[PDB]
RNA sequence: GAGCUAGCCCUGGCCAGGGUGAAGCUGGGGUGAGACCCAGUGGAGGCCCGAACCGGUGGGGGAUGCAAACCCCUCGGAUGA
RNA sequence: GAAUGCCGGCAUGAGUAACGAUAAAGAGGGUGAGAAUCCCUCUCGCCGUAAGCCCAAGGGUUCCUACGCAAUGGUCGUCAGCGUAGGGUUAGGCGGGACCUAAGGUGAAGCCGAAAGGCGUAGCCGAAGGGCAGCCGGUUAAUAUUCCGGCCCUUCCCGCAGGUGCGAUGGGGGGACGCUCUAGGCUAGGGGGACCGGAGCCAUGGACGAGCCCGGCCAGAAGCGCAGGGUGGGAGGUAGGCAAAUCCGCCUCCCAACAAGCUCUGCGUGGUGGGGAAGCCCGGGUGACAACCCCCCGAAGCCAGGGAGCCAAGAAAAGCCUCUAAGCACAACCUGCGGGAACCCGUACCGCAAACCGACACAGGUGGGCGGGUGCAAGAGCACUCAGGCGCGCGGGAGAACCCUCGCCAAGGAACUCUGCAAGUUGGCCCCGUAACUUCGGGAGAAGGGGUGCUCCCUGGGGUGAUGAGCCCCGGGGAGCCGCAGUGAACAGGCUCUGGCGACUGUUUACCAAAAACACAGCUCUCUGCGAACUCGUAAGAGGAGGUAUAGGGAGCGACGCUUGCCCGGUGCCGGAAGGUCAAGGGGAGGGGUGCAAGCCCCGAACCGAAGCCCCGGUGAACGGCGGCCGUAACUAUAACGGUCCUAAGGUAGCGAAAUUCCUUGUCGGGUAAGUUCCGACCUGCACGAAAAGCGUAACGACCGGAGCGCUGUCUCGGCGAGGGACCCGGUGAAAUUGAACUGGCCGUGAAGAUGCGGCCUACCCGUGGCAGGACGAAAAGACCCCGUGGAGCUUUACUGCAGCC
RNA sequence: CGAUGUCGGCUCGUCGCAUCCUGGGGCUGAAGAAGGUCCCAAGGGUUGGGCUGUUCGCCCAUUAAAGCGGCACGCGAGCUG
RNA sequence: UGGGAGAGGGUGGUGGAAUUCCCGGAGUAGCGGUGAAAUGCGCAGAUACCGGGAGGAACGCCGAUGGCGAAGGCAGCCACCUGGUCCACCCGUGACGCUGAGGCGCGAAAGCGUGGGGAGCAAACCGGAUUAGAUACCCGGGUAGUCCACGCCCUAAACG
RNA sequence: CCGAGGGUAGGGCCCGUGACUGGGGCGAAGUCGUAACAAGGUAGCUGUACCGGAAGGUGCGGCUGGAU
RNA sequence: AAAAAUGUUC
């Protein structure tokens, strides 16, 4: 049946993406703590 | 003159619909109707806060005119009366023979092609409109404003009309379609006349889909639900209410009064409505 | 986290074919005038049958599955909430 | 050495199940170390409203070639969506951006919030909506509305000429709209041709034929023609469109009024450029100087912003036109011509899928367009078939049980069973025919029945065309032929009677419940006078509603018909300027601490003093509640009648062994051979009862009952047959489970059900196909129960807080 | 209680005997026939249907007879549900 | 042709008296009610009186034994629309007349539908008395209804 | 071809009967009350409506076939 | 302007 992955770029930009997360405090310590970490990849990966 | 139909679907032997008889001209105004921006029922945080509203049929705003003392003077022509999806009455299309166009809601008996005119000189006369105090005692009036200068608040609803039932200083008393006895300001203007379309609340809706036309999406029962959605929720089988018959946020349903008992507009309620 | 799911908002799209034949209109009859009667035209409807489409009734299979809800037969809605 | 321990390694089950749709294969030739599996050819089968094609999303080099086969591929592999390497995506016109707005988002102003942040008019962003310039063919191994050829067009810039009060983010017009139905004319698409072109073919009995087979076009600027859309002209006045206005809006007057005119699209034609099959020869070439013609069918598409009807009353903004404002009228704008200029991104390939979402090359999921032919009433249905694409990435055998899916069946015909579950039956169309009841629509496809192919003959009307031929479309009558059977295949209702429940179409527990449940129109109560009530928020701000009591919220009831009784003592709510209680506060008699004292400080009575509660009333479609015992009638029996006790009042109409009845399978009646069910009654109703509605109700229901007809493999009662498995062989090769095992029966014993102890009995060693009684077999640290001073959801006149409100 | 799946049916049986029938007897208030009752006997047999989920029971039609129990109220790694 | 009388009918309007509720004043211990009472109302200020207001319904005197209509029935007043009707003159038509199964229409009250409205009155219902009881009469309340619109109903001691 | 009739299916009228149910009639001396006849002790009757063990009662309007 | 029911049989 449908499943729950629906890939979207689109979504998927404005959802996860680097400046919807630094609009919001939350989003912005989700980045801080990704780089905290030492991620290669602070946002989702997304062709546009 | 509400129009039945035969049965010939389940739905068709109660739905009757308006005849539309008063109606000459089937298209807004251009230069007077905008986009309603349909709500759904929802604030700008997003939330229902008033529910089972939605998926009505797509509707254009026609910007009425509720302060008629706007054009003192200036006569108009009852151009047209026009359907309105967003009233319960008609509005009616006037020809200012300043050479602008204006809607108001259409009194009962104003008949297209009559000039009408708004101000203190007006005559007493079907869809005239005067400030309160120089309207003759006993007579019957709509589109009523409540402070001076504010839009018409009272009687535009179909078949609705207060009555001047007498003056006390810069203030007449107005009998409401509630049957309140109000004291108005007397420069409030009023548009003498009760509403069109008196038929509006013989219209049988006829069945469900009707309803949702309007916008009216389904109503839960309190009853029909669990305890944690409302004071009726749960119960094994059917249950009576089972403690004072509640809304879903807790409060009484039943003769619970609750217009601020400090209100400062009680000083101008002479009289809590009628029946 | 509403790329699943629930509701709503905006803007688009889809609904083979067939059946029934409401009002109205016209003509005739009718009468003081009427209601109304009839015929034709008309093409209404959470109308009828039935694909797409949306479903998921009964049974069978499946049960370390083709599938963490599938397959077959059957069955409901299909201009509408 | 144990923790259902952790990690890893390796066992077991086991050469076991499986190898993923039952659409299907066979042979020859080639390649190569090796071939069922790669290439080629022939044959065969399967999709064909797709299993073909083209878009979008998503994916991201998977595209094309050359060389490869360790791993990936459920087998093999020489092949590949795999390994390596090289190559490939070309645009002013396609799509998006340099254009516009929608929800929404954001947000100079402004508002609000401990902080973070929340809002918010304009504005900005925001698309699959608006707007806007490219069509046909050729070319590559791989891209093409992108390169090339032909023929066209757009904007920007500059110039030339002509014309004009030019000039805007401002005014206005327009853009600009629903649903259903639909006219005319076209086109797309299709069918036929005894006409045109074509390599040929004459077979096996016939046919050299008006035979067969194949094809018979595509794009196109101006002009032109056909069909449509859009649109009045002028004058005078003007106070309105937040400045102005010659525009638009309003009034008058003259003319025009199905028109015409002006304009814009569609289609046809059109200089011109293309294309062009079968067959044959090796993607190509020939065919071919290919022909390119007539008739019909005909869109849902086009003219289009068409027409009508309806109610639920159907975006915006730019482009564009017009008006004037600053300004400027050497400008600027408009028109025509000319030259120049025209950017960034996408473009491969998959794309109903082996390349997307499902961990897999996963029988699942995935929006838009095209979707041919014939026949079947029609269609996207169904069968077959074109183009095109496939045979589903293990095979070969065998022909047991058993299972799946399927076919048939003597006699019976529901005897099966919880139940006709399931499977039969019925089945389209045309015609005849059709009941209770009914809300007059229906019920109704009721029921039931006849008809159905082919041939020949006569004839009716329709469309096209011409009024004719031809083609095409509905028919009508007569005579015949054949078969078991003519909707001869495929697709396509079994029906009736009668209760329950729910009016009805709808909705629901995604993944065990689709129902009688929710919803529903409709009814009542109730709140709400508008800065509404109510909801969300600390707030701002919203929703309510750009609504206004014919409206909005809440609650019950649930079409409709007939109805909806009595109890206001309690609880709720509503009303009640008295009375009682009542907090802070006021008041300050009177005490007290302290100090030489002035004083400073503490205590503090009456009395004044809200809501709330008390108290007085109302109120049931508010929460709710609607009796006991005893006696009595010219037989018994039973009580219309009385007596008495209690109540706030004692259950009314209607219904009643019920979705309710304990006793109960009540009693009587119907149906049956037989009826714990069913239906009709009775009424001592354990424990119906009137909007948690009572009693009915036509119609409706994949709801739940009872009965009959029809028909059946459901059954008596099984048999046979088909295929896919199971079985054998070659290839690949799991799983849970497993203390170790050299793992028998009885009767005992044993922690009470023993392969494992005792006694006896039986027993050569090892497998294979089978069955499941046992290993208290597996699985899941029982979901029941209890325990825990474990947890959570929910309730309230439990406790205690808090919001909110007074 | 780190799981021994619960009634009923179906299927398959197997055992007991306190015997329902069938075979053999004694006693009889056994004339015959037919009963009663007790004894021996488990070899074989013990029907089809209506009602109800039922076991059981009642009923219909038969029968030689329509036995009662045990087997985890036998039997869900056999089925039903 | 010219006149007349009349609650004939329909629509719209409008006038006063009275009842009720509300508001203001003034005012005190009762009021109300019956056969007599009680219920009820009233110091939370009733009744009685004055002023203002709201509302609906019915029209005193005239008024009659009267008038009109086919009947049911019709009563303030005004206007409009309209039917029937009598009288005079003796003008016109020239039997065109009478009755009337069906049909159609009208049809008091009560009732019913959908609305409105609602003062007074008032089935039902409550309460107080009476009574052996009192599901009645009498009393305090009181819902339909009585009123309006439209549409049904079509009854009668619709009687002379 | 028609055709007695037979059969299948569906209708209409009539008759008999049916658990139970509704009133009706009758039945020398049952039970409750006393509605009507006198002003029948509230004049009666009436159409209608609601209600009540029952006669009846009450509302609305009507009649006199009502006493004084 | 009526407090107050009833009555076995021929
Ligand atoms: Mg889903
Ligand atoms: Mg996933
Ligand atoms: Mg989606
Ligand atoms: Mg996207
Ligand atoms: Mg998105
Ligand atoms: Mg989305
Ligand atoms: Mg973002
Ligand atoms: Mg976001
Ligand atoms: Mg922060
Ligand atoms: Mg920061
Ligand atoms: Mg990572
Ligand atoms: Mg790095
Ligand atoms: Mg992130
Ligand atoms: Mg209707
Ligand atoms: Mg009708
Ligand atoms: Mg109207
Ligand atoms: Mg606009
Ligand atoms: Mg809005
Ligand atoms: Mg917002
Ligand atoms: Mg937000
Ligand atoms: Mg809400
Ligand atoms: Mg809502
Ligand atoms: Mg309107
Ligand atoms: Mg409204
Ligand atoms: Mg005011
Ligand atoms: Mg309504
Ligand atoms: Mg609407
Ligand atoms: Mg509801
Ligand atoms: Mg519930
Ligand atoms: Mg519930
Ligand atoms: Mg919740
Ligand atoms: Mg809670
Ligand atoms: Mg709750
Ligand atoms: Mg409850
Ligand atoms: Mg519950
Ligand atoms: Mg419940
Ligand atoms: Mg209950
Ligand atoms: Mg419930
Ligand atoms: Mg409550
Ligand atoms: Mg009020
Ligand atoms: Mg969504
Ligand atoms: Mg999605
Ligand atoms: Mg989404
Ligand atoms: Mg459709
Ligand atoms: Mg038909
Ligand atoms: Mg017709
Ligand atoms: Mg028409
Ligand atoms: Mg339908
Ligand atoms: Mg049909
Ligand atoms: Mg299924
Ligand atoms: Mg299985
Ligand atoms: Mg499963
Ligand atoms: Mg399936
Ligand atoms: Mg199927
Ligand atoms: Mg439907
Ligand atoms: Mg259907
Ligand atoms: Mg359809
Ligand atoms: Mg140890
Ligand atoms: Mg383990
Ligand atoms: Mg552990
Ligand atoms: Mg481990
Ligand atoms: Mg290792
Ligand atoms: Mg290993
Ligand atoms: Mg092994
Ligand atoms: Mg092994
Ligand atoms: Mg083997
Ligand atoms: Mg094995
Ligand atoms: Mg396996
Ligand atoms: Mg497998
Ligand atoms: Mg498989
Ligand atoms: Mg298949
Ligand atoms: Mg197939
Ligand atoms: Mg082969
Ligand atoms: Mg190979
Ligand atoms: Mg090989
Ligand atoms: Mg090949
Ligand atoms: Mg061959
Ligand atoms: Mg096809
Ligand atoms: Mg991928
Ligand atoms: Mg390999
Ligand atoms: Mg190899
Ligand atoms: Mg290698
Ligand atoms: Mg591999
Ligand atoms: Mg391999
Ligand atoms: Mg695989
Ligand atoms: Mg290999
Ligand atoms: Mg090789
Ligand atoms: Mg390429
Ligand atoms: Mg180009
Ligand atoms: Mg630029
Ligand atoms: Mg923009
Ligand atoms: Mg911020
Ligand atoms: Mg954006
Ligand atoms: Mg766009
Ligand atoms: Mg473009
Ligand atoms: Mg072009
Ligand atoms: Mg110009
Ligand atoms: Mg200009
Ligand atoms: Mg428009
Ligand atoms: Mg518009
Ligand atoms: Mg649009
Ligand atoms: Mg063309
Ligand atoms: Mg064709
Ligand atoms: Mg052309
Ligand atoms: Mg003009
Ligand atoms: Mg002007
Ligand atoms: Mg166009
Ligand atoms: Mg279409
Ligand atoms: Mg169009
Ligand atoms: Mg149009
Ligand atoms: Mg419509
Ligand atoms: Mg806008
Ligand atoms: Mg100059
Ligand atoms: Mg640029
Ligand atoms: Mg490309
Ligand atoms: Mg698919
Ligand atoms: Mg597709
Ligand atoms: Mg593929
Ligand atoms: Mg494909
Ligand atoms: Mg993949
Ligand atoms: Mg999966
Ligand atoms: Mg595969
Ligand atoms: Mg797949
Ligand atoms: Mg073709
Ligand atoms: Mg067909
Ligand atoms: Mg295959
Ligand atoms: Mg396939
Ligand atoms: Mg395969
Ligand atoms: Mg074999
Ligand atoms: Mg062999
Ligand atoms: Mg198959
Ligand atoms: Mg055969
Ligand atoms: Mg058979
Ligand atoms: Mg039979
Ligand atoms: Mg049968
Ligand atoms: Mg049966
Ligand atoms: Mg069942
Ligand atoms: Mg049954
Ligand atoms: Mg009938
Ligand atoms: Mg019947
Ligand atoms: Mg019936
Ligand atoms: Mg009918
Ligand atoms: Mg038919
Ligand atoms: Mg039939
Ligand atoms: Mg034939
Ligand atoms: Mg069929
Ligand atoms: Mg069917
Ligand atoms: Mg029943
Ligand atoms: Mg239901
Ligand atoms: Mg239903
Ligand atoms: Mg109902
Ligand atoms: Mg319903
Ligand atoms: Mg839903
Ligand atoms: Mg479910
Ligand atoms: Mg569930
Ligand atoms: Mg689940
Ligand atoms: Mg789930
Ligand atoms: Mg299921
Ligand atoms: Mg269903
Ligand atoms: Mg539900
Ligand atoms: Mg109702
Ligand atoms: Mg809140
Ligand atoms: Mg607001
Ligand atoms: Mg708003
Ligand atoms: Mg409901
Ligand atoms: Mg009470
Ligand atoms: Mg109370
Ligand atoms: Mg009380
Ligand atoms: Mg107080
Ligand atoms: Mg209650
Ligand atoms: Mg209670
Ligand atoms: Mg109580
Ligand atoms: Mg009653
Ligand atoms: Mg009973
Ligand atoms: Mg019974
Ligand atoms: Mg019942
Ligand atoms: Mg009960
Ligand atoms: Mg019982
Ligand atoms: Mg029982
Ligand atoms: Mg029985
Ligand atoms: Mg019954
Ligand atoms: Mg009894
Ligand atoms: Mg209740
Ligand atoms: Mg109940
Ligand atoms: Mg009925
Ligand atoms: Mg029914
Ligand atoms: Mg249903
Ligand atoms: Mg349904
Ligand atoms: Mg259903
Ligand atoms: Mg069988
Ligand atoms: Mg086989
Ligand atoms: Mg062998
Ligand atoms: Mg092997
Ligand atoms: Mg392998
Ligand atoms: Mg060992
Ligand atoms: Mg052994
Ligand atoms: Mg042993
Ligand atoms: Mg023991
Ligand atoms: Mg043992
Ligand atoms: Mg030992
Ligand atoms: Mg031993
Ligand atoms: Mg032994
Ligand atoms: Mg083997
Ligand atoms: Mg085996
Ligand atoms: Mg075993
Ligand atoms: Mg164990
Ligand atoms: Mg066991
Ligand atoms: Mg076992
Ligand atoms: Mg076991
Ligand atoms: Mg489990
Ligand atoms: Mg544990
Ligand atoms: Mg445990
Ligand atoms: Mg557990
Ligand atoms: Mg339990
Ligand atoms: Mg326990
Ligand atoms: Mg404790
Ligand atoms: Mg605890
Ligand atoms: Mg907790
Ligand atoms: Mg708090
Ligand atoms: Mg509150
Ligand atoms: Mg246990
Ligand atoms: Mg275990
Ligand atoms: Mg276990
Ligand atoms: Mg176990
Ligand atoms: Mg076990
Ligand atoms: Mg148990
Ligand atoms: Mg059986
Ligand atoms: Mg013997
Ligand atoms: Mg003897
Ligand atoms: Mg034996
Ligand atoms: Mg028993
Ligand atoms: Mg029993
Ligand atoms: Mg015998
Ligand atoms: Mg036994
Ligand atoms: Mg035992
Ligand atoms: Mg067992
Ligand atoms: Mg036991
Ligand atoms: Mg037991
Ligand atoms: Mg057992
Ligand atoms: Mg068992
Ligand atoms: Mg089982
Ligand atoms: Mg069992
Ligand atoms: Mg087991
Ligand atoms: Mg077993
Ligand atoms: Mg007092
Ligand atoms: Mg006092
Ligand atoms: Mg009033
Ligand atoms: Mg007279
Ligand atoms: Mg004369
Ligand atoms: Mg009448
Ligand atoms: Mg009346
Ligand atoms: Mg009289
Ligand atoms: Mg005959
Ligand atoms: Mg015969
Ligand atoms: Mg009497
Ligand atoms: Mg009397
Ligand atoms: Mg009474
Ligand atoms: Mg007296
Ligand atoms: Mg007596
Ligand atoms: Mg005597």
């Amino acid at each position: 049946m449908k499943r729950t992955w629906q890939p979207n770029r689109r979504k998927r930009a404005k959802t996860h993406g680097f400046r919807a997360r630094m609009r919001t405090p939350g989003g912005r310590k989700v980045l801080k703590r990704r780089r905290q970490k030492g991620r290669w990849r602070l946002t989702p990966a997304v062709r546009k | 003159a509400v129009k039945k139909f035969k049965p010939y679907t389940p739905s068709r032997r109660f739905m009757t619909v308006a005849d539309f008889s008063e109606i000459t001209k089937t298209e807004p105004e251009k230069s007077l109707v905008k986009p309603l921006k349909k709500t759904g029922g929802r604030n700008n945080q997003g939330r229902i806060t008033v529910r089972f509203r939605g998926g009505g049929h797509k509707r254009l705003y026609r910007i009425i005119d509720f302060k008629r003392w706007d054009k003192v003077g200036i006569p108009a022509k009852v151009a047209a009366i026009e359907y309105d999806p967003n009233r319960s009455a008609r509005i009616a299309l006037l020809h200012y023979v300043d050479g602008e166009k204006r809607y108001i809601i259409a009194p009962d008996g104003l008949q297209v092609g009559q000039q009408v005119v708004a101000g203190p000189d007006a005559p007493i006369q079907v869809g005239n409109a005067l400030p309160l105090r120089f309207i003759p005692v006993g007579t019957v009036v709509h589109a009523v404003e409540l402070e001076p200068k504010k839009g018409a608040k009272l009687a535009r609803a179909a078949g609705t009309s207060a009555q001047i039932q007498g003056r006390e200083g810069d203030y007449v008393i107005l009998r409401l379609p509630s049957g309140e006895l109000r004291k108005v300001h007397g420069e409030c203007y009023a548009t003498v006349g009760a509403v069109g379309n008196a038929d509006h609340k013989n219209i049988v809706l006829g069945k469900a889909g009707r309803s949702r036309w309007l916008g009216r999406r389904p109503h839960v029962r309190g009853a029909a639900m669990n305890p944690v959605d409302h004071p009726h929720g749960g119960g094994e089988g059917r249950a009576p209410r089972g403690r004072p018959p509640a809304s879903p946020w807790g409060w009484q349903t039943k003769g619970l009064k609750t217009r601020k008992r400090r209100k400062p507009s009680s000083r101008f309620i002479i009289a809590r409505r009628k029946k």
